[PDB]
C-alpha cells in the first residue's frame, strides 16, 4: 500500500470531528 | 451541461411549445446579469491561487489534520487537497457563468462522496474549507457576484454532505 | 509563475487583479520591461542552489564578431520606393 | 440479522419499517433473546393471524 | 521613472523582504562595469547630430516619397518635426541606456506615440525604419576603441540595440 | 458634414498622401469631453435627487394587529385538540412503568426507549389481500 | 405536524381523510397566522427567557452549580444554558407545527438515556424548563400564554 | 494532472522531446504509457485482471 | 477649462518634450486666456461648471482626471492577495462560534447570580 | 524615486538637453560610493531579526506605559506587539532600500509621505520610533564608511520624525 | 413522513437556526394553499371509485392485456390491479395534503419496481394508467388542485420508470 | 445645488404655478422639526475623526489584504488617501443631511466616483463596506441622549441612513 | 526498500528474481547492521544537526528571517526548524531502507506544489538541507559520511 498511508485506526486527528478548540 | 438558456429552451421544447412570455422573462433575467457574471468570472480567474491560499490559511492550515496522523499530513496529501480546492473553485466559476448547476452534478458531485469515503477524506473539513473559500470569493467579487458564487458553493457543500 | 519570480529566474507578465493583461506599453498585452539583466550571464538560474546549467566548469567565450558579411543569394530582397508595412 | 430471522419464523414476514427495527434492537440491547421471543409471540399481530 | 537599481528594490518591497546576497552580487558586478556604460553613452551623445542627419539622409535617399510634394516630409515645418522626432528617440534611448532599464523610455517617449502618429497620418513603419538606421549607426559607433582600454562590451551593446528595437516595435 | 474633431477644415495633412504610405484616420467623437455629458432635465421639473419626503419607515413585525379570521380560527382550533391534548398529558404522567434488563445508557437504556412514538411501529401493518 | 399525523393515521386504515380530519386541517391552516405571531414573540425574546429561567433554576437548585455539581464552573453553566436554549427552540418549532411531533422527535425520545449517560439530573432540566415556562408565559396574553404553556407542560411530562 | 503524484523529473525528457517536434503524438503516448509513473499508478496497486 | 479635442493635447505635448516642464507652463501662464480670467492676482478655478437652473453639473476636474489612467493602471495599480506573508491567525474557528456552541452563553452566567 | 541617476536625468530633461559631463560625474559619484553601501545593505540584512527584536525591547524599556495602558494604540496585547515589530521591520526595510538604491528615494515614497497623518489619527507617538532608530544606529556594529552610510540614512528618518 | 412544515422546521433545526424570513415565506405559502388542498382532498375522497373506473376504461380496459395471456387476464389479477390503482390515488392524495412527496418515497416507491419486475407486471401500462388517472383527477378537482395532484402523480410515475 | 425647500420651487416653476396650501403645510412641518435636524448634524460633526478612524480600523482588522504589501492601502500615501476619502463622504452626507435633499451629494461627491475608482484599480465594494461601517456608527451615535429633550427622531435617522446607502450603492 | 523494488521490477516481467537481484538482496541484509548503526548516530544527534543547519541557513539566507520573510517571527522560525527535522527523519528512514523510496514517497512527490502553495521559497529549503548535510557528515567517518550524504544529495536534487 506504500509508505504514507492513511488509516482511520492510526488517525489521532480531529479532522473527522470538528473540535476547533484543539 | 445546460445553462439557463438551454434549460428554458428544453422546458419549452419538451412540450412542443414556442417560447412564450415566461420564457422571455427568464431569458431577459439571464441577459441582464450576464455582464456582471463575466466581470466576476474574470476577477476570480485573476486571483484563484490567492483565494485558495487564504481559504486554506483560515480554515485548516494550523489544525491537527495537517499534523502527523491527519489526512493531509504528507506533501502528497497537501498537494492533492489544494488541487481539489482548485477544482471546486473552477467548477463553481463555470456554474456561475452558466447560471445552472448541472455541470456540478455531471462533472463534480457524481460519485464524489463515495470516493472520499473510500479514501478516508474527512467530509466536514472539506465542507468547511469550501465555506471559507466562499467567504474570500464573495469578498473579492462584491456582494451580488458573491451571492451568485455562494449559490453554487452551497450547492457543492450540500451535494457533498 | 510566482515561483519563477520568487527565485529570480525570470518575471512572467500576468494579469491585473480585475483580469486585464499586464503590459508596460499600452499598445499590446504582456509587454514586459527590459534592461541591465536580460544581458547578464551566470544568472540563468539565480538563487537556485547549485544550478548546473550549460558548461559550468569554465568561463565562456569572449563574444565578439563585429563585422558584416555580405549575404550571397540570401540578402532579404525588399521592394523599392516603399516600406514593407507589416509583412 | 437475528431480528429478521425472528420475524420470519414467528410472524412469517420480514421487518416492516425502520421503527420496528429500533424497537427490537433495544430489546436485544438490554433483555436479550428470551425477551425478544416473548414480544413476538405475545404480539397483537401474532394473536390475530 | 526607475533605474536598474530601483527595479530590484521595487520588487523587494512588494514581497516585503530584504535583498538576498545573490541580488547583491548581481548588483556589484553590474556596478563593476560602470565605466564601460558611460563610455557608451558618451560616444552616442558626442555624435548625435551626425547620427540623426545621416539616418534622415539615408531615409530620404531610400524613400523619396516623403519629400515628394504631398509627402509627409513635405513643407519646412514637417521636415523640421521629422528631424528631431528622431533626436527625441535618440535622447530617450540614451537615458534608458544610462539608467540600465527601459522605464523612462516607455513612460514619456513611447507612451501613446502610436495613436499620436495614427491621428496625424504619419506612417509608423517609416519611423521604425528611421529608428533602425539610427540603431545601426549607433552600434557601429559604439564599438570602436578611440582611445579607450581594450576589452569586451558585448553585453552592453546588446542592451543598447534592445532599447532601439523596443522603440522601433512600439511606434509602428 | 463637418470635418473630424480637431482637424482645421481645409488643411488636412492626408490631402495628397500616397496610397503606399496612407494611414487610416481613427474615429474620434466628443463622448469623452466634459461638455457633452447629459445633465438632468430639471427645467421639465425633474430633479434626480433624493431627500426628505421620500423617507418611509414601514413596520413589518407588528405592522398592526392581525385579521379576525386567523384569531377566531385559532380560538376554534384550540377548542378542538384540548380534550385529546389533556388525555395525552394524562397518559404520559401516570405511565410510570418500571424497567427491565441491563441499562445500556447510564442508568437508563432499558428494554424500551423513552417517549418512542408507538404509532410508527403499530401504525404500519402487514396486510394480505385475500388473507390466509 | 397536524397534517402529517392526520395523513398517517388515515393511511394505516387505507382510507381518504374523513370530513373531520379535513375540518381540523382547515382550522389549523386558518390559525397558522397567530401561530406564527406567537412563535415570533417567543423566538425573538430568547435571551431574557433563557437568562431568567437559568436564574430561577439556580436559585431553586443550588446543588447543580454548587462546587462539584454537574453544571459547576463557567463552561458547565454555559452548556446548561445552551440546553435551555435548545428546548426553547424546540418549543417554538412545536408551536408552529401545531403539535408536539417536532419537540418529541427531537429532544424527547431517549432523553433519559442521554442525560443518564452524561451524569445530569433530569429533574434539574425539568426545573429549568418550568422556570422558562413561567418567564415566557409572563410575556404573552391570557389565551396566548395558555396555548404556549400547553407545550411546556408536555415537555415537562415527558421529562419526569 | 501529474503534479500531485510525481516529483517532477520523471517525464521531463519526454515532454521536452515532444515540444521540439521530435516524436509524434502516438510515440509520446506510447512512451508515456511505459514510464515509471504509469507503472506506479495503474499497475502496482491492482491485479492483472 | 476642458480640453477642446484630442488634437490640442497633441499640440501642447511638444513644449514639455523640448523645453522642459519649465518652458511648458511658462507658455501656458502667459496666454491671453490665463491673464484674461485670473490675471496674476486670482487663484484659478473651474469656469462655468454648473448650468444655473439645473441641479447636475459636469464632473469636477479632480474626479474627471485622477493621477493616472488606463494607460498606467496595467503597470502600477495594486492587487489583492499578493503572496505577502501576513500576521497570522492561529485559531480562526474560536473567534466566532457556531450554532450549537455553548460559547455564546459565556456572557450570561455572571448575570445569573446566586445572590 | 530620488536616485543620483534619476535626478541627473531630471536635470538634463528640464533644459531638454543631452547628458553633459555634469550628469556623468554625478553618476560616477554613485558608482564609487556604492561599494560601501552594498556592504551596509548585506550587513543590515544579516542582522535583521536580532535588531528588530532589540529595538522593540528598547522601546518597551524606555516607555513602559506602552505595555501597560489598555487601548488599541498600545502594545499591551499580543497583536499590538506584533504590529509594533511589523512597524520596526518596515523602517529597517526602507533603510536598506535607501542604502542599495543610493538616496532617500524609497523611504520618501514609502514612509514619510503622509506619515504624520497616520500618527495623528491612529494616535502613535513618533518618539517611540525615534527611540527604536537610535537603538538600531547604536547597535548595528559597523565600521568606517559602512557605518557612516548606514547612520546617515538612519538619522534622516530621525530628522523627519522630529 | 415530513410535510412542508416539518421540512422547513428540519432545514432550520439542522443548522441551529431560528426560523428566519425565508422559512416564514415558505410557511405562508403552505398556509395560503392549505384550504384549497383540503377541498381537493375531500372531492377526491368523494369520487375515488369513479376516478379509478374511468381511468381504467380509458387506459387499458379493451387492450390486449385484459385478454388471455395479458397481465390481469383472470379475475384475481384484475382485482389486484384495481387495488393497486386505489393505493396510488390514496397516497397521491396524502402527498397533496402534506405538500411533500416523502410519504411516497417511504410507503410506495420503496422496492416497487423490484416487486413489479419479479411479478412480471408491465411498467409502461402502469405508468399509462396513472397518467389517465391524473387526467380524470385534475378534471374533477379543477386546474390548481389538478396541477398539485399531477405533481405527485408524475412523482410516482418517475419513481416507477 | 438645491435644498429641500428649493426642490418644490424648482418643480413649481416647471408647471408655472403657485405652491398650493398642501405643499405649504408640508413645508411648515419640515421647519417645525428644524432643531432635531441640526442636533443630528451637530452629533455627526462633533465626532467625525472618531467615526472615520474606528471605521477604517474595523475595515483593516476585517480585510487585512488592503494593508498587506501589494494591497490598495499599502504605504504612506495610499493610506492617507483612503483615510480621508471616507471623511469626504462623511462631509457630503452631513451636507445632504442639513440640506434635506441629496442634491449636493450627487453633484460633487458621487458624480463620476465609480469610473474614478475603476481607473485607479480601487475595489469599490470595500469602499462600500467602509461606507456601511461609517453608517452604522453614525446612526448609533445619532440616537443618544446628551443633555437633549426626549422625543422621537426616527424619520430623520431613516433619511440619514438613506443618504449613506445612496452613497454606498453609487460608488460600487 | 531494495527488496520491495526488486520484487516489483521482477513482478512486471512475470519472472522470479534472477541471481543478480538475489545477490543484491543478500548484500543488503548483510550490511543492515551498519545501516542501523549509522541511523542510530544520525537519529540521536538530531538536536545539534537541526540547530546548526538552521544557523548556516539563516546566515546564508538572511531574507527568509528578515522582517516579513516567510520564516519571520518566532513561530515561523520554529516551523522551519520543524520542516528540517521532518527531512532529517526521512533521511534516517532512507538510510535504513537502503534506497530513497521512503524519502521520495514521503516528502518529495509534490513538494514543489506544496511549497508554492505555502509561499515558501524552495531554494531556502534546499539550502537548509545542504547545511544539515554538512553538519551531519561532520559527525561520521569517511565511508559512513560518504554513504550518508548519498541521500542528502538526492533530496537536494529532487528539491531544485
Ligand atoms: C523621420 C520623421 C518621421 C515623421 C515625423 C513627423 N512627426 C510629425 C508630427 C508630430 N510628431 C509629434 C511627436 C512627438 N511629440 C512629442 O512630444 C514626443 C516626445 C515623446 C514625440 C515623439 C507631435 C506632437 C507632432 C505634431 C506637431 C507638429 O509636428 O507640428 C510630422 C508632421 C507635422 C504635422 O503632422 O503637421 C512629421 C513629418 N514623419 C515621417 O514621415 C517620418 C517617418
Ligand atoms: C478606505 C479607503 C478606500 C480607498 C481609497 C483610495 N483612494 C485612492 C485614490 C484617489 N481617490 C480619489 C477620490 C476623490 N477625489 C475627490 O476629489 C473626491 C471628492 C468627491 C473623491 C472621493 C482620487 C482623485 C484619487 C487619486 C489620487 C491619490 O490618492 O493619490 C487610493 C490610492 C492612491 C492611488 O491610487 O495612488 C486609495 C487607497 N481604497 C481602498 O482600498 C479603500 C477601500
Ligand atoms: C565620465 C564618465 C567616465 C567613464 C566612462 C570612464 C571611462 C573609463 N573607462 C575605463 C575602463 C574601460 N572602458 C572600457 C570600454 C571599452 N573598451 C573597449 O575596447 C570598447 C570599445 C569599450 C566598451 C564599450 C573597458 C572594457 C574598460 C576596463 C578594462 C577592463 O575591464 O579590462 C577607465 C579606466 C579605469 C577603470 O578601468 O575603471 C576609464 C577612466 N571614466 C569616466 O570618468
Ligand atoms: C498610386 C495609386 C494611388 C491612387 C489610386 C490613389 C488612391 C487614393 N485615393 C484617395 C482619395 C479619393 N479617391 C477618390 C476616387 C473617386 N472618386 C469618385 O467619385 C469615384 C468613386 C472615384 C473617381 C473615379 C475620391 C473622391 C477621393 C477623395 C476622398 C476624400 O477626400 O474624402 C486617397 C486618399 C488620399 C487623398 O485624398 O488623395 C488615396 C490613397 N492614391 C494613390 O496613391
Ligand atoms: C445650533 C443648532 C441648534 C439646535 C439643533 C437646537 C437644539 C435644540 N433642540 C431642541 C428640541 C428637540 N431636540 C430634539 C431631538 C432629540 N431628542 C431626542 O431624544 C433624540 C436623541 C434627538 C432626536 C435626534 C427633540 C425631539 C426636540 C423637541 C422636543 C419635542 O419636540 O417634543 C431645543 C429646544 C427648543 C425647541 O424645542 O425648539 C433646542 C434648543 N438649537 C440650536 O440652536
Ligand atoms: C514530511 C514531508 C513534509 C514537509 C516538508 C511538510 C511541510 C509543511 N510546512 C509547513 C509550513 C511552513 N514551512 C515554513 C518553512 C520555511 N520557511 C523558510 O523561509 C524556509 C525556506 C523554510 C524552512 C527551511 C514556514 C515559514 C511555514 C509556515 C508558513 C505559514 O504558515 O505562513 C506546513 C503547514 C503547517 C504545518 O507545518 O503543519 C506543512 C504541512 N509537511 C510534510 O508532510
Ligand atoms: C472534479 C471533481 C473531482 C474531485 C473533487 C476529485 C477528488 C479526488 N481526490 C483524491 C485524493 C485526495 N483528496 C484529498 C483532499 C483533502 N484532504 C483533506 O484533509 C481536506 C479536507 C481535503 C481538501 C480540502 C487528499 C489528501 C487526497 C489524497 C488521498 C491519498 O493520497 O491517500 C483522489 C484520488 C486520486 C489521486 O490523488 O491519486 C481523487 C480522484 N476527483 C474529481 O474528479
Ligand atoms: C452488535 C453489533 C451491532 C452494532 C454496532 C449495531 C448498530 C446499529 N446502529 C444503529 C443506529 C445508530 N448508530 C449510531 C452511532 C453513531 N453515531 C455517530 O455519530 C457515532 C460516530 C456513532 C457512535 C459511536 C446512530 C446515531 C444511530 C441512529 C441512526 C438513526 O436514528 O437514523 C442501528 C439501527 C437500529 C436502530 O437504532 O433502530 C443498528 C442496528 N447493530 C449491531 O448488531
Ligand atoms: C509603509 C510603512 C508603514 C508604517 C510606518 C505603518 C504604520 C502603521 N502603524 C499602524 C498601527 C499600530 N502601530 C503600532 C505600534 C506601536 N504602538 C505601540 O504602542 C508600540 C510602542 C509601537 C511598536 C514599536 C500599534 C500597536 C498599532 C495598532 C494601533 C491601532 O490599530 O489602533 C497603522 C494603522 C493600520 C494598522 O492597523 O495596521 C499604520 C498605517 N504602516 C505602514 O505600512
Ligand atoms: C377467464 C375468466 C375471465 C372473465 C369472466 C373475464 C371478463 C371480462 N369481461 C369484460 C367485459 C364485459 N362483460 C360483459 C358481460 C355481461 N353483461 C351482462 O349484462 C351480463 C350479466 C354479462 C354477460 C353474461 C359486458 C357488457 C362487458 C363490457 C362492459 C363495458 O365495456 O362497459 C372484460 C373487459 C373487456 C374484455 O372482455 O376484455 C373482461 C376482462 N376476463 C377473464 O379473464
Amino acid at each position: 500500500s506504500g509508505y504514507g498511508d492513511y488509516s482511520y485506526s492510526t488517525d489521532r486527528t480531529k479532522g473527522h470531528v470538528n473540535q476547533y478548540y484543539v | 451541461m445546460q445553462d439557463a438558456i438551454t434549460s428554458v429552451i428544453n422546458a419549452a421544447d419538451v412540450q412542443g411549445k414556442y417560447l412564450d412570455a415566461n420564457s422571455v422573462e427568464k431569458l431577459r433575467g439571464y441577459f441582464q446579469t450576464g455582464e456582471l457574471r463575466v466581470r466576476a468570472a474574470a476577477t476570480i480567474a485573476a486571483n484563484a491561487a490567492t483565494i485558495i491560499k487564504e481559504a486554506v490559511a483560515k480554515s485548516l492550515l494550523y489544525s491537527d489534520i495537517t499534523r502527523p496522523g491527519g489526512n493531509m499530513y504528507t506533501t502528497r496529501r497537501y498537494a492533492a487537497c489544494i488541487r481539489d480546492l482548485d477544482y471546486y473553485l473552477r467548477y463553481a466559476t463555470y456554474g456561475m457563468l452558466a447560471g445552472d448547476p448541472s455541470i456540478l452534478d455531471e462533472r463534480v458531485l457524481n460519485g464524489l462522496k463515495e470516493t472520499y469515503n473510500s479514501l478516508g477524506v474527512p467530509i466536514g473539513a472539506t465542507i468547511q474549507a469550501i465555506q471559507a473559500m466562499k467567504e474570500v470569493t464573495g469578498s473579492l467579487v462584491g456582494s451580488d457576484a458573491g451571492k451568485e458564487m455562494g449559490l453554487y458553493f452551497d450547492y457543492i457543500c450540500s451535494g457533498l454532505s | 509563475a510566482n515561483v519563477a519570480g520568487q527565485e529570480k529566474i525570470a518575471t512572467i507578465s500576468g494579469y491585473t487583479w480585475d483580469g486585464q493583461p499586464q503590459t508596460e506599453i499600452p499598445g499590446k498585452p504582456f509587454v514586459k520591461s527590459i534592461g541591465a539583466m536580460d544581458y547578464m550571464d551566470g544568472v540563468e538560474g539565480g538563487d537556485v542552489v547549485a544550478a548546473k546549467v550549460g558548461a559550468f566548469w569554465k568561463p565562456k567565450a569572449p563574444k565578439e564578431v563585429p563585422y558584416k558579411r555580405p549575404m550571397g543569394a540570401n540578402t532579404p530582397e525588399l521592394p523599392y520606393n516603399t516600406v514593407p508595412r507589416l509583412v | 440479522k437475528v431480528i429478521e430471522l425472528g420475524t420470519k419464523h414467528f410472524l412469517g414476514r420480514a421487518p416492516n419499517n425502520q421503527a420496528e427495527i429500533r424497537f427490537y434492537n433495544q430489546i436485544l440491547a438490554s433483555c436479550g433473546l428470551q425477551a425478544f421471543i416473548d414480544m413476538l409471540t405475545n404480539s397483537q399481530e401474532y394473536a390475530e393471524i | 521613472m526607475l533605474d536598474a537599481f530601483a527595479k530590484v528594490v521595487a520588487q523587494a518591497d512588494a514581497r516585503g523582504e530584504f535583498l538576498s546576497n545573490t541580488q547583491i552580487d548581481a548588483l556589484s558586478k553590474m556596478v563593476k562595469e560602470g565605466n564601460q556604460r558611460l563610455d557608451i553613452v558618451n560616444k552616442v551623445t558626442s555624435n548625435a547630430s551626425a547620427i540623426v542627419t545621416n539616418s534622415a539622409r539615408a531615409l530620404f535617399a531610400e524613400q523619396p516619397q516623403l519629400i515628394q510634394p504631398g509627402g509627409n516630409a513635405y513643407t519646412s515645418r514637417r521636415m523640421a518635426a521629422c528631424l528631431r522626432d528622431m533626436e527625441i528617440v535618440l535622447r530617450y534611448v540614451s537615458y534608458a541606456m544610462i539608467a540600465g532599464d527601459s522605464s523612462v523610455l516607455d513612460d514619456r517617449c513611447l507612451n501613446g506615440l502610436r495613436e499620436t502618429y495614427q491621428a496625424l497620418g504619419t506612417p509608423g513603419s517609416s519611423v521604425a525604419v528611421a529608428i533602425q538606421k539610427m540603431k545601426d549607426a549607433s552600434v557601429a559607433l559604439a564599438n570602436d576603441t578611440t582611445g579607450t582600454p581594450i576589452g569586451d562590451c558585448s553585453s552592453l551593446v546588446a542592451e543598447l540595440a534592445g532599447y532601439f528595437d523596443r522603440a522601433a516595435v512600439s511606434v509602428v | 458634414q463637418l470635418a473630424p474633431p480637431g482637424i482645421p477644415p481645409g488643411e488636412d495633412a492626408r490631402n495628397n498622401q500616397s496610397l503606399r504610405q496612407y494611414v487610416a484616420r481613427p474615429v474620434e467623437t466628443y463622448q469623452k469631453r466634459s461638455f457633452a455629458t447629459p445633465l438632468p432635465l430639471t427645467w421639465t421639473g425633474e430633479t434626480e435627487t433624493v431627500g426628505a419626503f421620500d423617507v418611509v419607515v414601514p413596520p413589518q413585525e407588528k405592522d398592526l394587529p392581525v385579521s379576525g379570521e386567523a384569531t377566531s380560527a385559532f380560538v376554534k382550533y384550540s377548542d378542538m385538540v384540548r380534550a385529546e391534548r389533556k388525555a395525552a398529558l394524562q397518559a404520559l404522567l401516570s405511565a410510570s412503568a418500571a424497567g427491565e434488563g441491563r441499562p445500556t445508557c447510564g442508568a437508563e437504556g432499558r428494554k424500551f426507549v423513552s417517549n418512542a412514538n408507538p404509532v410508527l411501529v403499530n401504525g404500519v401493518k402487514c396486510v394480505e389481500y385475500w388473507r390466509k | 405536524s397536524i397534517v402529517t399525523k392526520s395523513i398517517v393515521n388515515a393511511d394505516a386504515e387505507a382510507r381518504y381523510l374523513s370530513p373531520g380530519e379535513l375540518d381540523r386541517i382547515k382550522s389549523f391552516v386558518l390559525s397558522g397566522q397567530r401561530r406564527l405571531r406567537i412563535a415570533q414573540t417567543l423566538t425573538e425574546n430568547r435571551e431574557r427567557i433563557v437568562k431568567q429561567g437559568g436564574q430561577q433554576l439556580f436559585q431553586r437548585r443550588p446543588d447543580v452549580v454548587s462546587p462539584g455539581g454537574n453544571a459547576y464552573g463557567e463552561e458547565m453553566t454555559a452548556t446548561c444554558l445552551r440546553d435551555l436554549d435548545y428546548y426553547l427552540r424546540l418549543v417554538t418549532y412545536g408551536i408552529i407545527a401545531g403539535d408536539v411531533t417536532p419537540i418529541e422527535e427531537i429532544g424527547l425520545v431517549g432523553v433519559k438515556e442521554m442525560y443518564s449517560a452524561l451524569g445530569t439530573p433530569i429533574s434539574g432540566v425539568a426545573e429549568g424548563i418550568r422556570c422558562m415556562k413561567d418567564v415566557a408565559c409572563s410575556l404573552l396574553s391570557g389565551e396566548d400564554a395558555a396555548e404556549v404553556g400547553f407545550y411546556f407542560d408536555y415537555t415537562l411530562a415527558a421529562m419526569q | 494532472d501529474i503534479s500531485t503524484f510525481v516529483i517532477g523529473n520523471e517525464i521531463e525528457n519526454i515532454k521536452i522531446q515532444f515540444i521540439k517536434g521530435q516524436i509524434s503524438v502516438k510515440e509520446m503516448i506510447n512512451a508515456l504509457g511505459k514510464s515509471s509513473v504509469y507503472l506506479k499508478e495503474f499497475y502496482n496497486p491492482y491485479p492483472n485482471i | 477649462r476642458d480640453i477642446y479635442n484630442e488634437r490640442e493635447k497633441i499640440a501642447w505635448s511638444i513644449i514639455i518634450a523640448t523645453q522642459g516642464l519649465e518652458g511648458f507652463i511658462d507658455t501656458l501662464l502667459n496666454t491671453q486666456e490665463y491673464l484674461s480670467n485670473f490675471g496674476d492676482s486670482i487663484v484659478p478655478f473651474q469656469r462655468r461648471r454648473i448650468i444655473p437652473q439645473r441641479s447636475k453639473g459636469e464632473m469636477p476636474f479632480n474626479l474627471k482626471t485622477p493621477r493616472y489612467g488606463i494607460e498606467f493602471r496595467s503597470k502600477l495599480a495594486a492587487t489583492q492577495f499578493s503572496w505577502a506573508s501576513p500576521i497570522r491567525r492561529f485559531r480562526p474557528q474560536e473567534q466566532q462560534p457556531k450554532a450549537g456552541d455553548p460559547a455564546l452563553f459565556l456572557n450570561m452566567v455572571q448575570e445569573m447570580g446566586p445572590g | 524615486m530620488k536616485t543620483p541617476i534619476t535626478e541627473a536625468i531630471a536635470t538634463a530633461d528640464n533644459q531638454g538637453r543631452f547628458l553633459s559631463n555634469t550628469e556623468l560625474q554625478a553618476v560616477n559619484g554613485r558608482y564609487q560610493r556604492a561599494t560601501a553601501s552594498l556592504t551596509a545593505a548585506k550587513a543590515l540584512t544579516g542582522s535583521a531579526q536580532r535588531l528588530i527584536t532589540g529595538a522593540a525591547q528598547a522601546v518597551y524599556n524606555k516607555f513602559p506605559y506602552t505595555t501597560q495602558m489598555p487601548g488599541p494604540a498600545y502594545a499591551s496585547s499580543a497583536i499590538g506587539k506584533a504590529k509594533c515589530a511589523r512597524d520596526i521591520g518596515y523602517y529597517l526595510r526602507m533603510v536598506t532600500y535607501c542604502l542599495v538604491v543610493g538616496g532617500t528615494g524609497p523611504m520618501d515614497e514609502y514612509l514619510v509621505a503622509g506619515l504624520e497623518e497616520i500618527n495623528r489619527s491612529f494616535d502613535l507617538s513618533p518618539s517611540w520610533y525615534i527611540e527604536a532608530l537610535q537603538y538600531i544606529k547604536n547597535s548595528h556594529g559597523l565600521s568606517g564608511q559602512v557605518a557612516n552610510e548606514a547612520n546617515a540614512y538612519i538619522d534622516y528618518a530621525i530628522n523627519t520624525l522630529s
